[PDB]
């Protein structure tokens, strides 16, 4: 006598059991694919964010030239009026 | 794996005002000859199209699957204006009697993806810094 | 063996779920980097946004010094 | 006599003060795009962590037949 | 009864020659200023448009992830409901 | 003696691609002994993949201000359009010898000035024709 | 001998240029047979003053103290007047022959002494009339 803890197995008839063995792989394969599909989506958004950082740093370093250019021009215009009043 | 990898070193020097592309060595390249080895040489292409002086090539190594170039190249460009550009690194097998065999390639730029894009990113962030990394040839 | 009393045995498979833990670990990690960039992208904009206002002052100061010089 | 090249100065100054205003608009609208995406990432992780729990609470199985 | 002109001949030629140059050097710098301001502000506008591209083409990638996350919730729930018997 | 060219762009959602329209050119550079030229416009999109992405207009005869008024199509998604550039070339068709190069203009994200602003206003305004002029260079 | 001339120079700001003033000559050189002369002053701006820089005074009859009292204007900026040089010549008008050269004077940077002092004090003192006596010679 045995006592287990679905329970069947005596005479050969309708299976109804291979499904619960196949339907488990379907949920397992769709779970691995789900983990694979999420990894592809977030990795592509990571690279897309990197391609945006190189553009922000491009515009940032270009804004430094615009600010430094306004200072260089401001000094040059001051040297223009400074040398005009003393030498003339 | 498969077609091998290439050791590339990128650096932007503000004292020179240009990108310093360095081809150091390659490992496990694809044998494209009948003797079991290959004659590898690295060609560098940094331009989208009409380039006057953007085709750089390394010296052709003799019968080697693991070459060692230890070379550096210089591309003249404005102060960090390599975002729109993308460096294409190609490895070829030199054939005297026919067209050269294509071993593998590499793409470094904003158009790249994964390890190739990150190598191009860290080169533009830290100026006057030598950044080197391995890249798998082709896909 | 045979008909003893109270025993058990190892099937005897001398899986593919270590990936699921590895992928979800890499998924949840990169999402942390997505916040890292998005926050650092906003800090850079606010830096550049204040930088434009600082340029507009010097851009109008150069305009006045040109007008007061070219008569 | 031919000081018509002076009009280039006022034409450049008109564009300088104008493009700078476009820089002000581009930078402000750029921040609004990131602030919208930053609140979108917080919405993606909630749907991503929900997928993780729906997998762990499903990929736990001992109902196999030997 | 002070003094006659001493070292005034060559001094005057320096005050007049520089007045010719210093008056036109200021006008030339006013022309270079507007050109330098253009080459910087215009180039910064181009960098702002290239950034607006990579940024707006990133929001569509986040939309592919969010809509991709919900597409996975369907296939996960469809696998759980199907796994009953 | 470089000239301009009128280019019209639009992304058709119904057709599913880019509509490049070459209208006309003004004050083109002469490349024939008779003071005129036989101009036609070539089109070549940036080949991120390997396929035929070429388009050519008809060949006008003896004119420096042609009037093509033609349109061309490229079946590419709107998402994959920012990563490409359009190369517009004007040539002087010769019968015996090879054709001469008159002008050229590239429109893309890597462009500059109006050559970039024209390509950007199409990525932001879909199903709306954007026609603007561009100066031909070497 | 050879004569002395009284010249008044002034740069007018509201009028925009130099106001040259030929006033009076004293003891000019005799260049005729009757012992006198028919003088007239011809001032010239030689530093590349392109279109019409040769102003001449009216011809006086047989005289020994010619009082011209004529003023002339030169539309030029104060900046570019420093590199200038005014050549003031005096001639004797003859009937049916060429004019005899009585005297001459030069005012500008090339000058020296009283001639350079006159050209200097006018550019330094704007809106002020400066008149001095200069000696004529070959
Ligand atoms: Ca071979
Ligand atoms: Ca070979
Ligand atoms: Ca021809
Ligand atoms: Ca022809
Ligand atoms: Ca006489
Ligand atoms: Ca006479």
């Amino acid at each position: 006598x045995x006592x287990x803890x679905m329970g069947r197995g005596s005479e050969f008839m309708r299976n109804e059991l291979e499904e619960m063995q196949r339907r488990a792989d379907q949920l397992a394969d769709e779970s691995l694919e789900s983990t694979r599909r999420m990894l592809q989506l977030v990795e592509e958004s990571k690279d897309a964010g990197i391609r945006t950082l190189v553009m922000l740093d491009e515009q940032g370093e270009q804004l430094d030239r615009v600010e430094e250019g306004m200072n260089h021009i401001n000094q040059d215009m001051k040297e223009a009026e400074k040398n005009l009043k003393d030498l003339g | 794996e498969e077609r091998g990898k290439i050791l590339v070193s990128l650096m932007y020097s503000t004292q020179q005002g240009g990108l310093i592309v360095g081809i150091i060595r390659c490992v496990h390249l694809a044998a494209m000859d009948a003797n079991g080895y290959s004659d590898p040489f690295v060609k560098l292409w940094l331009k989208p199209d009409m380039g006057k002086k953007a085709k750089h090539k390394t010296q052709i190594k003799k019968k080697t699957l693991n070459p060692e170039f230890n070379e550096e190249f210089f591309y003249d460009i404005k102060h960090s204006d390599l975002a729109k550009k993308s460096l294409d690194i190609s490895v070829w097998d030199y054939d005297i009697g026919k067209s050269n065999d294509y071993i593998g390639g590499c793409q470094l730029g904003i158009s790249a993806k994964g390890e190739r894009l990150k190598h191009w990113y860290e080169c533009l962030k830290n100026k006057d810094k030598k950044i080197e990394r391995w890249h798998q040839l082709q896909n | 063996x045979x008909x003893x009393x109270x025993x058990x045995x190892x099937x005897x498979x001398x899986a593919r779920e270590n990936e699921m833990d590895e992928n979800l670990e890499q998924v949840s990690g990169i999402i942390g980097n997505l916040r890292h960039m998005a926050l650092d992208m906003g800090n850079e904009i606010d830096t550049q946004n204040r930088q434009i206002d600082r340029i507009m002052e010097k851009a109008d100061s150069n305009k006045t010094r040109i007008d007061e010089a070219n008569q």
